[PDB]
């Protein structure tokens, strides 16, 4: 730190009071900003680590108190559960979640005309197989025959853009 | 320094350094030769003109003389002129002989040998405060030597007069030459001299037989200023040819330093001549010969980075200068691969154009691995697969199964 | 903001120069120059960091379909236009012109800061003191890519291809299941369908004429590019301190003064120029969290608000959250959201 | 902060300006330091 | 928490206080309370 020597045992064995007091000042001068420097990467550091931590309490909150409908706060895919695992100065959180493996093209349609008016699943959309129309869950293909009680009857078929005239059969 | 690997070493304070992209000292550019340029002057300083003086001034009436347009070679005095007391102040001594200076001046007087002390920046007595101060920042070289063989006198020299009972201090190189009758008490003289009334001025012994405090020494006290205005007083140093376009160690009217001089489109003003820009550091300078302004500018310049797939795995590496055509090149070594890749040359690295996942990144795009005979491979990273949503306005996709999947997050 | 500049310091080319003295005379600090180069280098790798958390999200690019038949919705705005030497749409053309970057490049050569250019360009006193821009891992372009791969799989797959396995559906039919997320039944979407494409187009017009006029609304990216350029800037204003010394210039000490007489002036330099190198480095890493923090709420609102449906208030945009399309901007992100 | 007295009056009054000129740069310099370390422990808790 | 006190400060009065050659030696410095100044005013900005 522009001292003779780093080593006070040094200065002060070659140097009397008055000489070495200057390169003393100097070395402490030198260690104090280097403690400074040491403290304040720390308290950024600190600031960065407080952060993640509440990050970490948050997802254990929302993840495994509960089930997250946030997308990709609880894993990629559809969150079902979330695991806490302690670990060496953190948390490891096991994401369970739904992804859809297998997806198979369909013919869907907006609404069906079934006596002039049109219908809407309200639940899921509509699909075909070629030549019959059912209703099915989006995440699911769980195909049912289309009653009145799983769509809802709205307006006329002249107004929804890509309405299809299906039969209800009993 | 035997290799940007080595010296990646170095910094990191390791024999070993692991894979990756390390930043370097910037392009050092070393200088080929030294240049020396001060104004022609063939005449030697007048040093017999003040120190060889048949007569000196008295202290109160101390006598300033200009020094121009001359060499201060003062080895000439080392053959006959011997110096009790020699003080540099704004310079170190040892540097005297490689600086120009601006506005000498020698201001010449004789005192006591126990008052030269009191020639200094910052000394009282009767010589610093009623006949002769120092400014605080004075730059340059008190000179005083013990002159009793001349300015000592059998029955005893009474020409020497040094100023007493002044009514207050002196200003830094003020002269007071006044013989008013001074008042020490409250009774007002009349420009007579009796009880508290005294004559300003008293004449000094200098006797040969006096002690060596009271024996008469000259002091000459040399003021000038260094590397700011134009100068006309140089040191014993020759001057060499002017090299331009090259980097080169430059002394221009005793500023040293390093860089490469190029003609400059800058008009200086006759009393100007060093040019500083907003870091005061001087980047242009008048030619003390050709009178012509020379920009200078740094040798050094460019980042540097080295890619090594880690000491464990080879000792090969890549270079990059980061503000280079690979279009002699502002390189260490050149040689067989460089492809010019945004952020700078790349040297060393084959390049391939193919893509794949980044494992080095060299930045803009470009990433390097070390991939098979193994060679370090420069390529364009992949953002991902590419493919195409089959959309239509009629048509769905839905899942028919399902992926129970458990990931880790890290926190 | 998502990043900012990366820098590098060479320090003894900032404190010394091209003066050997003075390198032998830092050389007995050493270790600080070291932590300062490591601080920044962490910097710079965040930086990159979080431009691949915001916008490397999917590693899977899906480009645009060429029918564009989405109901009456017009994306041909904030889709790319292969027209342009760069795949990026027009409203990201206009986001890029807004924000004025502090150099063209990355690279500048000594011939071109040769001469009188070097006192009179900012960036060559900044190359010639030690101080370097590196430049960002992805490409503007590449960014535009990953922008253009996040809307093409918005608009095809919708929600889907943020939890894998992309699956196409019409858009309306889309827009009908986010009217139901928001709680209005899927068929006020069918009967005002083409009022509501009218007003998603005439609101992406009205962003155009906001972009396209002489008001900037981008302040966030140029403050932190002139925040970087003003540190850089002070950094070798600083270097005519004195820091107690006969002078602020090495050469000039060197010049007038001999080893011993120049240490202690040499020695005061370098500890006023350390301690400037310092607290750059400290105002960086303070910057630097602030951008880390941006960037991740950015990542968040593109992971809740691009690739799925936000139920959160006023987490993308005021109303009820229907959907947002991303816009890469110069060292940022720009989120539309339509509500 | 190494100088003889911490207060500049006193400097001032018992030294000279080249004497004093050294103690006033120290008291600078620790002063300067003083008001840095209050600057950065501020943004760090602004950011806080 | 949502805002912290906002502050300012005079490097010249709490470095040199009324002293005009300390303030003449300072001015040597100069940048470095304008930097701390800039910080303080943006922590300032952003409490509001
Ligand atoms: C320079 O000259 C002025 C004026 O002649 C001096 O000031 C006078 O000082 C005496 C006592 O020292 C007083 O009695 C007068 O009233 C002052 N007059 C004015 C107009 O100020 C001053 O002291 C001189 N400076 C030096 C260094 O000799
Ligand atoms: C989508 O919007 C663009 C505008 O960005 C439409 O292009 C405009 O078309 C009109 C006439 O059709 C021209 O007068 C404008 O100059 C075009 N603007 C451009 C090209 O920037 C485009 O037609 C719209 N798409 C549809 C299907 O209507
Ligand atoms: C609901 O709001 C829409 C848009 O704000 C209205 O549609 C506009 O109606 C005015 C007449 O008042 C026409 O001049 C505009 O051309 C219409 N805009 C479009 C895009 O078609 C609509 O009338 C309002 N009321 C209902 C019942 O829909
Ligand atoms: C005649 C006036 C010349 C002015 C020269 C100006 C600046 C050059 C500096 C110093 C020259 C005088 C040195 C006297 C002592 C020499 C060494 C010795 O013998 O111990
Ligand atoms: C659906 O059909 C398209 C072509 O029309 C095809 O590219 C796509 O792979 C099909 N999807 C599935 C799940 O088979
Ligand atoms: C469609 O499904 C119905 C009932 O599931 C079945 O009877 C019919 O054969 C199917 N048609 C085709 C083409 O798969
Ligand atoms: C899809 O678009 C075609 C245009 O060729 C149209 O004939 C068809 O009815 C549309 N179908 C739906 C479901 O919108
Ligand atoms: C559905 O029925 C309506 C009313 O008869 C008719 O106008 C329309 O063309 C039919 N759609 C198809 C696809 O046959
Ligand atoms: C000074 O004078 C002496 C005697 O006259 C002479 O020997 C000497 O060379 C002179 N020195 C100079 C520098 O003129
Ligand atoms: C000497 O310097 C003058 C400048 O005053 C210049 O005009 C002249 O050419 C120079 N002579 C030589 C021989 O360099
Ligand atoms: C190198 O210079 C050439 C001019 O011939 C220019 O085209 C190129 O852009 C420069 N290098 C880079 C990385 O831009
Ligand atoms: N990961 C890579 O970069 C890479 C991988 C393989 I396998 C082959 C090659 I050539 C490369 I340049």
């Amino acid at each position: 730190f522009g001292a003779i020597s780093s080593v006070l045992n040094d200065i002060l064995s070659r140097l009397d009071k008055v000489e070495a007091e200057v390169q003393i000042d100097r070395l402490i001068t030198g260690r104090l900003q280097s403690l400074q420097t040491y403290v304040t990467q720390q308290l950024i550091r600190a600031a960065e680590i407080r952060a993640s931590a509440n990050l970490a309490a948050t997802k254990m909150s929302e993840c495994v108190l509960g089930q997250s409908k946030r997308v990709d706060f609880c894993g990629k895919g559809y969150h079902l559960m979330s695991f806490p695992q302690s670990a060496p100065h953190g948390v490891v959180f096991l994401h369970v979640t739904y992804v859809p493996a297998q997806e198979k093209n369909f013919t869907t349609a907006p609404a069906i005309c079934h006596d002039g008016k049109a219908h809407f699943p309200r639940e899921g959309v509509f699909v075909s197989n070629g030549t019959h129309w059912f209703v099915t869950q989006r995440n699911f293909y769980e195909p049912q025959i289309i009653t009145t009680d799983n769509t809802f009857v709205s307006g006329n078929c002249d107004v929804v853009i890509g309405i299809v005239n299906n039969t209800v059969y009993d | 320094a035997l290799d940007p690997l080595s010296e990646t070493k170095c910094t990191l304070k390791s024999f070993t350094v692991e894979k990756g992209i390390y930043q370097t000292s910037n392009f050092r550019v070393q200088p080929t030769e030294s240049i020396v340029r001060f104004p022609n002057i063939t005449n030697l300083c007048p040093f017999g003109e003040v120190f060889n003086a048949t007569r000196f001034a008295s202290v109160y009436a101390w006598n300033r003389k200009r020094i121009s347009n001359c060499v201060a070679d003062y080895s000439v005095l080392y053959n006959s002129a011997s110096f009790s007391t020699f003080k540099c102040y704004g310079v170190s001594p040892t540097k005297l002989n490689d600086l120009c200076f601006t506005n000498v001046y020698a201001d010449s007087f004789v005192i006591r040998g126990d008052e030269v002390r009191q020639i200094a920046p910052g000394q009282t007595g009767k010589i610093a405060d009623y006949n002769y101060k120092l400014p605080d920042d004075f730059t340059g070289c008190v000179i005083a030597w013990n002159s009793n063989n001349l300015d000592s006198k059998v029955g005893g020299n009474y020409n020497y007069l040094y100023r007493l009972f002044r009514k207050s201090n002196l200003k830094p190189f003020e002269r007071d030459i006044s013989t008013e009758i001074y008042q020490a008490g409250s009774t007002p003289c009349n420009g007579v001299e009796g009880f508290n009334c005294y004559f300003p001025l008293q004449s000094y012994g200098f006797q040969p037989t006096n002690g060596v405090g009271y024996q008469p020494y000259r002091v000459v006290v040399l003021s000038f200023e260094l590397l700011h205005a134009p100068a006309t007083v140089c040191g014993p140093k020759k001057s060499t040819n002017l090299v331009k376009n090259k980097c080169v160690n430059f002394n221009f009217n005793g500023l040293t330093g390093t860089g490469v001089l190029t003609e400059s489109n800058k008009k200086f003003l006759p009393f100007q001549q060093f040019g500083r820009d907003i870091a005061d550091t001087t980047d242009a300078v008048r030619d003390p010969q050709t009178l012509e302004i020379l920009d200078i500018t740094p040798c050094s310049f460019g980042g540097v980075s080295v890619i090594t797939p880690g000491t464990n795995t080879s000792n090969q590496v890549a270079v990059l200068y980061q503000d280079v055509n690979c279009t002699t090149w502002r390189v260490y070594s050149t040689g067989s691969n460089v492809f010019q890749t945004r952020a700078g040359c790349l040297i060393g690295a084959e390049h391939v154009n193919n893509s794949y996942e980044c494992d080095i990144p060299i930045g803009a795009g470009i990433c390097a691995s070390y991939q098979t005979s193994q060679s370090i491979i420069a390529y364009t990273m992949s953002l991902g697969a590419e493919n195409s949503v089959a959309y239509s306005n009629n048509s769905i996709a839905i899942p028919t199964n399902f992926t129970i999947s458990v990931t880790t997050e890290i926190l | 903001p998502v990043s900012m500049t990366k820098t590098s310091v060479d320090c003894t080319m900032y404190i010394c120069g091209d003066s050997t003295e003075c390198s032998n005379l830092l050389l007995q600090y050493g270790s600080f120059c070291t932590q300062l180069n490591r601080a920044l280098t962490g910097i710079a790798v965040e930086q990159d960091k979080n431009t691949q958390e915001v916008f490397a999200q999917v590693k899977q690019i899906y480009k645009t379909p060429p029918i564009k038949d989405f109901g009456g919705f017009n994306f041909s705005q904030i889709l790319p236009d292969p027209s342009k030497p760069s795949k990026r749409s027009f409203i990201e053309d206009l986001l890029f012109n807004k924000v004025t970057l502090a150099d063209a490049g990355f690279i500048k050569q000594y011939g071109d800061c040769l001469g009188d250019i070097a006192a009179r360009d900012l960036i060559c006193a900044q190359k010639f003191n030690g101080l370097t821009v590196l430049p960002p891992l992805l490409t503007d372009e590449m960014i535009a890519q990953y922008t253009s791969a996040l809307l093409a799989g918005t608009i095809t797959s919708g929600w889907t291809f943020g939890a894998g396995a992309a699956l196409q559906i019409p858009f309306a039919m889309q827009m009908a299941y986010r009217f139901n997320g928001i709680g209005v039944t899927q068929n006020v979407l069918y009967e005002n369908q083409k009022l509501i494409a009218n007003q998603f187009n005439s609101a992406i017009g009205k962003i155009q004429d906001s972009l396209s006029s002489t008001a900037s609304a981008l302040g966030k990216l140029q403050d932190v590019v002139n925040q970087n350029a003003q540190a850089l800037n002070t950094l070798v204003k600083q270097l005519s301190s004195n820091f107690g010394a006969i002078s602020s210039v090495l050469n000039d000490i060197l010049s007038r003064l001999d080893k011993v007489e120049a240490e202690v002036q040499i020695d005061r330099l370098i500890t006023g120029r350390l301690q400037s190198l310092q607290t750059y480095v400290t105002q960086q890493l303070i910057r630097a969290a602030e951008i880390r923090a941006s960037a991740n709420l950015a990542a968040t609102k593109m992971s809740e608000c691009v690739l799925g449906q936000s139920k959160r208030v006023d987490f993308c945009g005021k109303g009820y959250h229907l959907m947002s399309f991303p816009q890469s901007a110069p060292h940022g992100v720009v989120f539309l959201h339509v509500t």
